[PDB]
């Protein structure tokens, strides 16, 4: 079997083969996050007794 | 490709004031 093969040819053709593969893939991901917080507190008062 | 950015900003401010004014004048020769 190893000397003469597992199979033999019964028919076919004698042509050529040209196989070209052009594969492309792209993945773009962007994430932007902005958080701003401001707080202000002011309290003042004067008293007068005389 | 990898990109990361982080910004931080903190500001603090405090102000305090205090006054005290008291007068005394006693006159019932005597004067104050």
């Amino acid at each position: 079997i190893n000397d003469y093969g597992t199979h033999y040819i019964t028919s076919g053709s004698m042509g050529g083969i040209y196989e070209y593969i052009l594969v492309i893939d792209k993945a773009k991901m962007e994430s932007l996050g902005i958080t701003s917080r401001d707080i202000t507190t002011c309290f003042g008062g004067s008293l007068g007794i005389q | 490709e990898e990109q990361i950015e982080a910004f931080k900003s903190i500001i603090q401010e405090k102000t305090s004031n205090f006054n005290a004014a008291i007068s005394l004048k006693f006159t019932p020769s005597l004067h104050g």
